[PDB]
RNA sequence: AUGUAUAAAAAUAGAGGUAGGCUACUCUCCUGUAUCGUAGAAGAUGGGCGAUGGUUGAUGAAACGGAAGUGUUUUAUUGACUUGUCCAUGAAAUUCCAUGAAUCCAUUGCAUACGACUUUA
RNA sequence: GCGAAACCACAGCCUGGGGAACGGGCCAGGCAA
RNA sequence: CUGCCGAAGUUUCCGGAUAGCAGAAACUCAGAUCAGUUUUAUGUGUAAAAUGAGAGUUUCUAGUGGGCCAUUUUUGGUAAGCAGAACUGGCGAUGCGGGAUGAACCGAACGUGAGGUUAAGGUGCCGGAAUGUACGCUCAUCAGAAAGGUGUUAGUUCAUAUGAACUAGCCCUGGGCGCUUAAGCGUACUACCCAUACCUCACCGUCUGGGUUAGCUUUGAGAAGCUCAGACGAGUAGGCAGGCGUGGAGGUUUGUGACGAAGCCUUGGGCGUGAGCCUGGGUCGAACAGCCUCUAGUGCAGAUCUUGGUGGAAGUAGC
RNA sequence: CUCUGAACCUGUGGUAGGUCAGCAUCAGUUUUCGGGGGCGGAAAAAGAAUAAGGGAAGGUGGCUGUUUAUAGCCCUUGUUGUAAUACGUCCACUGGGGACUGAGGACUGCGGCUUGCCAAGGAUGCUGACAUAAUGGU
């Protein structure tokens, strides 16, 4: 609902493997991992989540299965690059996206 | 400010309400009974789809005096099995084909409580049909009336 | 079963802001050609049966709970098992001596109380 | 949206007359209903039969038999005014007959305030011929000499920028 | 600053009404470049918004929203009937709307 | 399209068609500034519009046709008195608004509302006689920023020459010409 | 606020432009869905290529603009930027929407319901 | 300096129409600082 | 305080007894009778088919026991209007949408709400909704929303392309702003706006019709309970029912209270349709309350009400 | 011997209480765009197509007058045909958009698919954020 369906010349997505993406894979992180009652105080436990590797070469690997696809379509690779917006007297109604 | 006359006719026709509507058997003491309520009533001839559709969607039976839906094959037979009558499809065929059991089918079913239809009437509703009104006879115009309704 | 409410404001008497000596308690208005008696616009509503609640919802507080005045110790103990329905108000003349006797033996039997921090003090 | 539609009735047999007459007639009525109740009071008007002394045996419509083709209809009526008397015979060129009576409706309607009951459609004829025809402004559309502007041109978009042209 | 604006503006007319009793519950919208009813039918559903700043820092910030929906058009002018969260101030009458553009049904 | 200010030729409009324009658009929270408002018309002749006046006191047109609107809001409403302050009403066109461009309403004009053949009246030429005494300053003004506005234009029309002369020379135009553009 | 973008006059029942020597021409109109601008971690890092132009900011003022000129250009130089044609990195787990004069005062009669007024001081 | 009584639903621009007075309240109006 | 029912508003004899309307009880029946009903047919009445509704009695007892308006009917009128009787409805006991506003006009008759659609009336602006489409007519130099016209518009008819006589419409003469091939009129067809109305659902209550015990591990026997279904909801006079509150009285809570009773104020929080209630904070300082019954000097906005207090008038009349 | 989910270490094991937004599959009430079709109408009328004839025109060619020419039209048949469109009506034909509702609380019933399952006797899932402020009230 919140993606706007371009009528853009399809680009071949069959390259990568698609199926390791589920659910469990974009689950948000459980709740977890409990801290004994000292550490809390002071705030001398906070961790942080950031984005491990593996995710960032998930997507490496899609980008290396994507980014070659997309440059043989002419203008694509700055299409994508470029950022939408509405000028003024913009009907979204009637110019179709 | 119905005539007393007029509102003595259509309290026994059980159209104790506005924009209801009930079936009616067409004969000779029909035509110069409702000449009273020509201005306040219209009618006219209801094809078996708003036959079906009347009886599906609004048609309610009375069973011990209550306005009983029929949205199951049992009320029916349980009421008017004694005539024969034992499914919606009979009740329809008992009321389009004005069957013996005409009388006792039609006092079954509840007067459908219809509603304002879609789109409105015309311009000008209280004058004769065909005056430009809405009022009086119709004929095979009803069937468009009652599509509005449902 | 949510405890929706069909109306919030109280109904107030009819003039009783133009006068003091006038009180705000509802008085059915019997004047003879009493417009606002008669349902004009602009006018006040008027009490109605049709202004009811829903009846597994009446004397339901907003989360739930209804209402119930424990006077002493005993009566705190009798909600033991309508705790999830009941909230155990505390009377406005229990002395602060027995308002924690009843607090704490409440907090243990598992019922809410409505009033649990008044003329109390805590201290760690 | 009137439709010309043909009506056929005829008093009720009866052993004092076995076979009733069949009148028919060709009256514009916007739906059948409509047409049924004219042609009871027309019979009224002239034959005096009752609805219920009569009943009506077939009703039909009529279409335009070349409604593609520029035709020229002359109709009389007798309308009702002040003095509830009055006669009246028009000329309009039109393709379509039911064309032509719509048009005449509302040119009564306006010049002379005529309602729909008072409105009698007496007779409608096709006129064909060049020395026919007898109305001015239809004769000044006859000629083949009609060639002239656009009238009324006057051609929500507020607020627009420039001037209109409004020329060619 | 071109750019931004993944919205269409639109103005807040008043309130669904007779001549003389009013009904705030729902407010009637002209959106820009919608000037039928049956063009209205692409923004049955969107959600608008009623932006406004207020003097209180809360948050940290400065803005306050008042979300609402898109419900059914309103005349042949485009017009449409939106209900909002907090029916809107009678002062807002003449302001603006943003109408973003979900939940898309394109 | 709408916009925070909006500036509207008066001449070749009727009053009233133009009055209701502004008035629905002023409730509408938009700046709304007239121009050239002696030179609204008003369907029939001279004597009867002149005749209406005398039953009738601002000699301002601007304040005529100010006054028109102010009795078609609702001014009694704290709402209309503060929509009146968003419409300004001016003779001729001001400095201050010249240089910007003026938009008519297609709905108020006289080529497409009025019967050809039929009489009119201009609120200038009525407001003349009526107490008005500036007609031949303001008509001044108006020949003095036409002549000038006329030399402007005259230098855009050659700078637009001789850009339309560049962009057909441009080989980039037709390349994409499938655009239709 | 979200491109906070846009200047002829004038006919409209003919106008405008275009070109020739007011007289003979021609072309467009029939709107703005037009035109301009809108490409980049809000638009990054650099490498270029290519313009070697463009976009502008900064100041140094020149003219124009009486009306309400307070803004239009002209620029002078400098500072950057430049997705004009391209590259290489980079930008994210927020891992589905919520974002100093004057008055009173004194003088003062030129006044005078009373102030005011009236010069002087 | 010493000091009332009467009165008091509440008020107070009109213009007209508002059918029963309506102007002192209602709607159209202007005014309204 | 809430809930239900709710007239009559007048015949008839004669201040009344009747009646009638509304109830309240007792009866007998739905296989029995009916109907401000309609037909059929016999001579408008009468008698015997449809459409509906269960219908009929007896007893005893509140209130009314006026009108206004409108429709009509007549008779006369009588300057002319009109008047006089009637006739039947509506208001009166009744709010809402519309009619600029307005008690009689057009719609529609009312529990609290959500959505939907409409009636009457409307879509230029104020004003919610098309500055809709098609077709004409209106030029007013007072529009508009008896007649005359060197007034037009369409014309007709008759005379020989022109006139005369005419036909009719309209103008001239005799809610605001504005509107003028309308935002005027007239017709037609689309689309839209909205009521306490119509539909669907939720909820409160009322009435009606059920179901429920060898009380079955569905546990839901305060049988005065629990549960199920449907329709319904204006209201004066008046009738019926259930409750809230005050002082005191017997019983009770093995009730509350100097760790703060009663009271009081407070934009604290709650509960109930409501009368009312519970509670937090501040003051306060010695008593008080819930429940079942008993009981009465028991509930206030009026009475030119009694008593006390206090303002404007007013720093006024003034001394 | 069991038990005390008994106290602690041991678990960093497993599930996580209200408010408010988001989407989804459904249900009731709806409003709005569609697509595909059946039957009926002069079996639309037309029209095109279609072999002619005749006719006159506001007359082409010839010359106002004229009759297909160096334009043709109209009418009449003929004409493919069971044309198609439109209109009217039906579909227990189908594909989307949007809004408002969740009353009830084991089990029954009535149906369909095939014991199980389901859109069939009324809403359940996936998630988030807020909470340590949002939603709220005065």
């Amino acid at each position: 609902r919140y993606v706007i369906a371009t009528s853009a010349p399809k680009i071949d997505v069959s390259g990568v493997s698609v199926e390791k993406f589920t659910k469990a894979y974009f689950a948000k992180q459980k709740r977890s991992g409990p801290v004994k009652k000292d550490e809390a105080f002071f705030a001398e436990n906070a961790p942080k989540n950031a984005l491990p590797a593996e995710r960032i070469a998930d997507q490496k690997a899609v980008d290396a299965k994507l980014l070659p696809a997309i440059k043989a379509i002419p203008n694509m690779k700055e299409y994508l690059a470029a950022s939408f917006a509405l000028s003024n007297g913009d009907r979204p109604h009637l110019m179709k996206f | 400010n119905i005539p007393p006359k007029a509102r003595k006719i259509m309290q026994l026709l059980r159209l104790l309400q506005i924009n209801n509507g009930i079936f009616v058997k067409f004969n000779k003491a029909i035509k110069e009974m409702l000449q009273v309520v020509e201005p306040y009533v219209t009618y006219g001839i209801p094809n078996h789809k708003t036959v079906r559709e009347l009886i599906y969607k609004r048609g309610f039976g009375k069973v011990n005096k209550q306005r009983i839906p029929l949205s199951d094959n049992a009320i029916i037979e349980a009421a008017l099995g004694k005539y024969s009558i034992l499914s919606v499809e009979d009740l329809i065929h008992e009321i389009y084909t004005v069957g013996p059991n005409f009388k006792q089918a039609a006092n079954f079913l509840w007067p459908f409580k219809l509603s304002s239809p879609l789109g409105g009437w015309r311009e000008r509703k209280f004058k004769h049909f065909i005056e430009g009104g809405d009022a009086g006879k119709r004929d095979e115009h009803i069937n468009g009336l009652v599509q509005k309704m449902l | 079963v949510n405890i929706i409410k069909k109306r919030t404001k109280p109904f107030k008497r009819h003039q009783s802001d133009r006068f003091k000596r006038v009180g705000e308690s509802w008085r059915k208005p019997r004047g003879i050609d009493s417009c606002v008696r008669r349902r004009f616009r602009g006018t006040i509503s008027m009490p109605k049966i049709g202004y009811g609640n829903n009846k597994k919802t009446r004397y339901c507080m907003p989360n739930g709970l209804k209402a119930f005045l424990v006077r002493n110790v005993s009566d705190v103990e009798l909600l033991l098992m309508h705790n999830k329905t009941y909230a155990a108000e505390i009377a406005g003349n229990v002395s602060a001596r027995k308002r924690v006797e009843i607090v704490e033996k409440a907090r243990a039997l598992g019922v809410k109380v409505t009033n649990a921090g008044a003329k109390v003090r805590s201290q760690e | 949206a009137l439709k010309e539609y043909q009506v056929v009735g005829r008093k009720v047999p009866t052993e004092h007359e076995p076979v009733p007459k069949l009148f028919r007639m060709r009256l514009f009525a916007p739906n059948e209903s409509v047409a049924k109740s004219r042609y009871w009071y027309f019979l009224k008007m002239i034959n005096k039969v009752k609805k219920a002394t009569g009943e009506i045996v077939a009703i039909n419509e009529i279409s335009e038999p070349k409604p593609l083709k520029a035709k020229v209809f002359g109709i009389w009526i007798r309308y009702d005014s002040r003095s509830g008397t009055h006669n009246m015979y028009k000329e309009f060129r039109d393709t379509t007959r039911v064309g032509a009576v719509e048009a005449m409706y509302a040119d009564m309607a306006a010049r002379h305030r005529a309602r729909f009951r008072s409105i009698r459609i007496l007779k409608v004829v096709e006129v064909e011929k060049k020395e026919d025809v007898r109305r001015n402004y239809v004769k000044q559309l006859l000629n083949p000499h009609l060639k002239f502007p656009l009238p009324h041109r006057r051609t929500k978009k507020v607020f627009a920028p420039h001037r209109p042209s409004t020329f060619y | 600053a071109q750019g931004h604006r993944l919205y269409v503006k639109a103005k807040h007319l008043s309130f669904q009404r007779s001549k003389h009793v009013i009904h705030p519950g729902t407010s009637i919208v002209k959106i820009e470049g919608c000037d039928s009813k049956e063009e209205a039918q692409f923004y049955l559903g969107k959600r608008v918004c009623y932006v406004y700043k207020s003097s209180k820092a809360v948050r940290g910030s400065k803005i306050r929203v008042i979300w609402g929906t898109i419900a059914r058009p309103h005349g042949n002018s485009g017009a449409v009937r939106a209900r909002f969260v907090h029916n809107l101030p009678a002062k807002t009458f003449g302001s603006s709307l943003r109408v973003m553009l979900y939940p898309s049904n394109i | 399209e709408f916009q925070k200010v909006v500036v509207i030729d008066a001449k070749g409009h009727l009053l009233g068609r133009l009055a209701s324009v502004v008035a629905k658009q002023l409730l509408g929270g938009q700046k709304v500034v007239v121009v050239r408002c002696e030179e609204l018309n008003i369907s029939g002749h001279f004597f009867r519009n002149k005749l209406k006046y005398l039953a009738y006191h601002f000699r301002a047109p601007s304040r005529i046709f100010q006054k028109a609107v102010r009795g078609m809001l609702p001014h009694k409403t704290a709402r209309g008195q503060a929509a009146l302050e968003h419409l300004q009403a001016v003779e001729g066109i001001p400095p201050p608004f010249d240089k910007q461009k003026r938009v008519v309403v297609p709905a108020a004009l006289r080529v497409l509302r009025l019967k050809p053949g039929r009489k009119y009246c201009t609120v200038g030429r009525l407001s003349s006689e009526v107490g008005w005494k500036y007609n031949d300053i303001v008509a001044k003004l108006e020949e003095r920023r036409k002549v000038k506005s006329a030399a402007f234009y005259q230098a855009k029309l050659a700078k637009q020459k001789k850009i339309a002369s560049a962009k057909e020379a441009s080989p980039v135009n037709q390349k994409l010409s499938q655009f239709g553009y």
